[PDB]
């Protein structure tokens, strides 16, 4: 899930590394 | 403290500190052929793989690579494959193994090496609670509020299950419920609790039970560092932006946009009613849990900097308009969206997760009456072709009390003080 309109979800960023 | 030496690994212990002070001392790559050279020597010793790996993250580290990280990865792997591997050596390396994998995006790996570390050390109450946070990185709550219920059976005041257990209530909107675990959490003071994502959650969940005790913990969330003000509670930012609840056009720089939102806005309105009557499946429902009650759906066009092409069949000159202006086409921690509320609608108060976007709405079909958003202390109305542009940031109110529809054009800009370097790499959102 995204983090559209709001701050629901524990991290609203995705993990790529580096 | 650690215990990393086996019988045989006691043997050579002077070689082992050799190889190891030479990566304390900076010399990566010295010291990966030195461990190197040890595993060949002593292909069985976990004291030697164990430097090869942690070596191996370095150099990952220094050169900022994936694929020297997935290397190191696979090391700290072959230590716990080794015979008579110490149980702090062996503890030690899964946990950095799955730490490098969360960090790489490696989610579904990192999970299957913390339920090996359950597995191993199932009395280690810290490493059920990593395995939670392990579900909650992949999306699976229902998995992540099992183990959390099973730390609380045996530990119940443990901090750290106490506040993701309240995290995880609150997303399930068991809001009244969710109040004591994210409270008792917080003012346990155990590691890992003093998040701004409790503070964040616990205040919201406040005010929509109404509990006035709400603004307390967002002042208290503002002294310890988590938030620029009890007004501005973002947890994505970049530090220093200027923060203000509402912008003028001129204020924003984006004074081209604004125009050219304003003198089409007709177009702009009439393919979100096309879409309204022909393709109403366009419009999703807000699911976010951000409302009280009512109808709130939206019909995106570009997210994450990404265009809908889908989306953009169903409003093609409205698309072709934006494309012009990579202010916001290219925000990519805004959205581009058409937002239709109706009567009997209420919006929590709620905040935004960055301020680093600015909000623009276009009023498209607003009601003489009933239609108001509040921001921090201040509440306004839309009018039919105009812009009101505010940070989201700020704590932000919604109501639709009229009789009537009520559509809206939003269009998110970055914050105009990024600099085209920060626009460029700040991960999307």
């Amino acid at each position: 899930g995204k983090c559209k309109d709001g701050l629901g979800e524990y991290t609203c960023t995705s993990l790529e590394g580096f | 403290k650690p215990k990393l030496l086996n019988k045989f690994d006691k043997t050579i212990k002077a070689e082992l500190d050799a190889a190891e002070k030479l990566r304390k001392r900076g010399k990566i790559e010295e010291a990966v052929n030195a461990f190197k050279e040890l595993v060949r020597k002593y292909p069985q010793s976990p004291r030697a793989r164990y430097g090869k790996a942690q070596c191996e993250d370095d150099l990952a580290e220094k050169r900022r690579s994936n694929e020297v990280l997935r290397g190191a990865i696979e090391t700290y792997q072959e230590v716990a494959s080794l015979p008579d591997v110490p149980a702090d050596l062996l503890k030690l390396s899964l946990k950095r193994r799955s730490d490098r994998q969360q960090f790489l995006g490696h989610m579904r790996g990192s999970l299957l090496t913390l339920q090996r570390l359950v597995q191993l050390f199932p009395n280690d109450t810290s490493l059920k609670n990593d395995l939670g946070v392990g579900y909650l990185l992949i999306g699976d709550n229902d998995n992540a509020k099992k183990v959390y219920e099973e730390v609380l059976s045996v530990t119940p005041n443990d901090g750290f299950a106490k506040v993701h257990y309240g995290f995880i209530l609150k997303a399930q909107n068991k809001i009244a419920e969710s109040i004591p675990y994210l409270k008792e959490g917080i003012e346990s003071g155990d590691p890992g609790t003093d998040d701004g994502r409790f503070y964040f959650h616990l205040g919201d969940a406040m005010q929509r039970v109404g509990n006035k005790e709400a603004y307390k913990w967002y002042e208290l969330g503002h002294k310890r560092g988590h938030f620029a003000s009890v007004w501005q509670r973002s947890l994505y930012n970049v530090n220093g932006l200027k923060a203000q609840p509402w912008w003028t056009p001129k204020e924003t720089g984006y004074t081209e946009l604004v125009k050219s939102l304003e003198r089409n806005w007709k177009l702009i309105r009439d393919e979100g009613l096309a879409v309204m009557d022909k393709a109403k499946g366009l419009f999703l429902p807000e699911d976010e849990n951000l409302r009280e009650k009512g109808d709130w759906s939206q019909f995106t066009l570009w997210q994450q900097g990404r265009r809908n092409e889908n989306a953009c069949k169903g409003a093609p000159k409205t698309c072709t308009l934006l494309e012009k202006f990579p202010e916001t086409t290219g925000c990519r921690r805004g959205q581009i969206k058409y937002s239709i509320m109706h009567p009997g609608t209420h919006v929590w108060p709620h905040t935004g997760p960055t301020n680093c976007r600015l909000r623009m709405h276009l009023g498209l079909v607003i009601p003489k009456e009933g239609c108001k958003i509040r921001c921090a202390n201040e509440t306004k109305t839309w009018e039919e072709g105009k812009v009101l542009i505010f940070d989201d940031s700020f704590e932000a109110e919604v109501w639709q009390d009229a009789s009537s529809f009520r559509l809206i054009f939003i269009v998110d800009v970055w914050h105009p003080e990024l600099t085209p370097q920060q626009r460029r790499s700040l991960p999307a959102i």
